[PDB]
């Protein structure tokens, strides 16, 4: 499921913002 | 009118960001208490204002860093832009000042924690409860932008729950005024509008497709574009192509296939009737919009609180000493701050 691919992913955390 | 209202709060914003708030306070006036997060040049700290007694959330920026990654300019926006404008739903900037070292930002403290914290716990919100939350950015855009202002970004991590459960935009960093269209790439990779990453130059209509993502995150637990890497996600978000939860309603659909859109001669937000294609949206056919900006409607979800200053919504993260040299740094760069 789309939901079991996200919570694998390495961006589940607090996202930074780009410069 | 809806018009009315915002000529008036135009007036006002005016009047500030002409004649700007400047060294309002100083350290000493706060006791430091605990940091609530971090930032790539900084870090925000409960603290407790020494002569009353009230708790804030202390932005402390140090101007070395900042200056190395090339922020002043939109250090110097946010703090001017913050200081000028005042919504229901926008963090209030209640004090400034700098230092040899630091520059400060004295802000309301919204001790519910960040809605990014309490949508990962619970997974998804379900679509009334996301409907409510995405009712109150609708209107903080709709303001923002009256004043010509973009707020780009827009993310869970950004938005702290009140003690009444409403949302608070915090982090200005890359609020900016502007009349007509920028291009500077910044912003949070999940939420950028394809003119941004394609570096076409762009408008207000990149906060609308950012609360295309929003919406879609709050409401499927995870957002449209993700992947490991950030240029993977931008691939995504440029094809464009977007695939649902089975779970999203009909109406739900149909607003998110108008907000994440790619033709900005189609994205909602940005056509003639403007904010109002999405406030008339069959998806937001039961939201008041007057209940939502006066505060009125019941929240789906209140924080628990178990006192003044208590931190329980906000992860833990390491202290360290605040230092302030007995050279002043980078005072030129600052001098406006
Ligand atoms: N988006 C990265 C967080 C960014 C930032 O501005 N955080 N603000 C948090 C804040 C504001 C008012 C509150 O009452 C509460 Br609680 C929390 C940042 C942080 C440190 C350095 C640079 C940017």
């Amino acid at each position: 499921t789309t939901y079991a691919d996200f919570i694998a992913s390495g961006r589940t955390g607090r996202r930074n913002a780009i410069h | 009118s809806v018009k009315e209202f915002l000529a008036k709060a135009k007036e006002d914003f005016l009047k500030k960001w002409e004649s700007p708030a400047q060294n309002t306070a100083h350290l000493d006036q706060f006791e430091r208490i605990k940091t609530l997060g971090t930032g790539s040049f900084g870090r925000v700290m409960l603290v407790k204002h020494k002569e009353t007694g009230n708790h804030y959330a202390m932005k402390i920026l140090d101007k070395q860093k900042v200056v190395k990654l090339k922020q002043i300019e939109h250090t110097l926006n946010e703090k001017r832009i913050l200081q000028a404008v005042n919504f229901p739903f926008l963090v209030k900037l209640e004090f400034s000042f700098k230092d040899n070292s630091n520059l400060y930002m004295v802000m309301e403290y919204v001790p519910g924690g960040e809605m990014f914290s309490h949508l990962r716990r619970i997974g998804r919100f379900s679509e009334p409860h996301a409907r409510f939350y995405a009712a109150q950015i609708v209107l903080t855009f709709e303001y923002l932008h009256s004043l010509d202002l973009i707020y780009r970004d827009l993310k869970p991590e950004n938005l702290l729950i009140d003690q009444q459960g409403y949302i608070q935009v915090t982090d200005f960093g890359f609020a900016k005024r502007v009349k007509g269209r920028t291009w500077t790439l910044c912003g949070t990779p999940e939420y950028l509008a394809p003119e941004i990453i394609l570096s076409k130059g762009y408008n207000k209509a990149v906060d609308w497709w950012a609360l295309g993502v929003l919406i879609y995150e709050m409401a499927a637990g995870y957002p449209p574009f993700f992947a490991d890497q950030p240029i993977q996600i931008y691939e995504k978000i440029v094809s464009g192509k977007v695939r649902f939860p089975s779970h999203f309603s009909s109406d739900l659909k149909d607003l998110l296939r108008n907000l994440l859109q790619v033709d900005l001669t189609k994205r909602f937000g940005n056509l003639k009737n403007g904010v109002n294609d999405i406030k008339n949206h069959k998806w937001f056919a039961t939201t008041d919009w007057i209940a939502i900006y006066q505060r009125k409607v019941e929240a789906p979800f209140i924080p628990k609180f178990k006192g003044p200053g208590d931190t329980s919504n906000f992860d833990d993260y390491e202290e360290e000493e605040i230092r302030v040299s007995i050279n002043e740094k980078c005072g030129k760069e600052f001098s406006e701050f």
